[PDB]
């Protein structure tokens, strides 16, 4: 009776080191609607992340975009961490600039 | 071309954590234009697109009153659903609604919608005739009997054929710079060796609006449906969308593969290769 | 613009 979130982590524009951009975590396909999402820089939570207004798809499953400004570099690692009732442990998806 | 307007309601009970939360969002095509949240500090209908900001104070007062009434109505609906399904007052449950209209290029009604779900499953829906209902189960049949007795379908139909299409036509005119502009995808292919033997070809579509798009890979001119990884179309945050499709191909065979892109902003479908 | 009539379940 529940549906687990799909998760994509990506940037608004193609990543170029040293250039400002937006880091996005798109969570979709989940039910019920309660969900927790953190954006992480080098394993630590980024403060003041914003998110979209709760909406849903034709199959009634929910979707949300979480996003923050960021300036990617060569060595800095970014990720998204998601918790939902369907998950026994939080799921971490690392940002890969090629996906 | 054709256009749509939709309102989406979510009502979520949360025993022990106050009264159920009620949210509404409104869209024209893939553009959010209004929101309401009963958990906001001072709940009101709020603009989310520049072209709706010119609606006058009477518009915002009326829209806010509708949403405030709905907060109470949907709390009652949640209590009713508990009765209809023999459920306890201890659990959290969700009612959802989507309603609205599609119009053609001439602005005439193509079709209307009013449909509801309980706990993520279809509950009841207005049929395309705008005169009868489809109920998913015996609980929704109770609602159907009530709505037939009250001639709800006729009232929905009057809205869908009237105010729904009239307001959508006005929004399309006021937002004609954006709502009536398709942004075509910016497309390219990337190449990622996996091993000595295989490489990933990834076909990218970026920066497009609206969200509807088709991306496919062919090998020797044959669609590679079962062998293509296709991510869900995703929002960029600047109104536009992104999508990619990838195939794993034998080293040296890259030229046998072509990516094909269809989008309303493209006058002709595109073929790309590595 | 929304429809201003709600109907109880």
């Amino acid at each position: 009776i529940q549906r687990t979130p799909k998760i994509q982590v990506y940037s608004r524009h193609p990543a170029e080191n040293g250039k400002s951009n937006f880091l996005n975590c798109y969570v979709s396909g989940f039910h019920p609607s309660d969900i927790e999402v953190d954006l992480l820089k080098n394993g630590e939570r980024i403060e003041k992340v914003e998110h979209s207004d709760l909406s849903f798809s034709k199959d009634w499953s929910f979707y949300l975009l979480y996003y923050t400004e960021f300036t990617p570099t060569e060595k800095d690692e970014y990720a998204c961490r998601v918790n939902h009732v369907t998950l026994s442990q939080p799921k971490i998806v690392k940002w890969d600039r090629d996906m | 071309g054709s256009h749509s307007m939709r309102y989406f309601y979510t009502a979520m009970s949360r025993p022990g954590r106050g009264e159920p939360r009620f949210i509404t969002v409104g869209y024209v095509d893939d553009t959010l234009f209004v929101r309401f949240d009963s958990d906001a500090t001072s709940p009101r209908k709020e603009p989310r697109a520049p072209w709706i900001e010119q609606e006058g104070p009477e518009y915002w007062d009326r829209e806010t009153q509708i949403s405030k009434t709905n907060t109470q109505c949907y709390r009652e609906n949640l209590r009713t659903a508990l009765r209809y399904y023999n459920q306890s007052e201890a659990g959290s449950h969700i009612i959802q609604r989507m309603y609205g209209c599609d119009v053609g290029p001439d602005g005439r009604l193509l079709r209307g919608y009013d449909q509801y779900a309980y706990d993520g499953k279809d509950y009841i829906a207005l049929n395309e005739d705008l005169s009868s209902w489809t109920a998913a189960d015996t609980a929704a049949q109770i609602t159907q009997r009530k709505w037939e007795a009250a001639r709800v379908a006729e009232q929905d139909r009057a809205y869908l054929e009237g105010l729904c299409v009239e307001s959508l036509r006005r929004y399309l005119e006021n937002g004609k710079e954006t709502l009536q502009r398709a942004d075509p995808p910016k497309t390219h292919v990337t190449h990622h060796p996996i091993s000595d033997h295989e490489v990933t070809l990834r076909c990218w579509a970026l920066g497009f609006y609206p969200a509807e798009i088709t991306l496919t890979w062919q090998r020797d001119g044959e669609d590679q449906t079962q062998d293509t990884e296709l991510v869900e179309t995703r929002p960029a945050g600047d109104r536009t969308f992104q999508k990619w499709a990838a195939v794993v191909v034998p080293s040296g065979e890259e030229q046998r593969y072509t990516c094909h892109v269809q989008h309303e902003g493209l006058p002709k479908p595109l073929t790309l290769r590595w | 613009e929304e429809f201003g009539r709600a109907f109880s379940f």
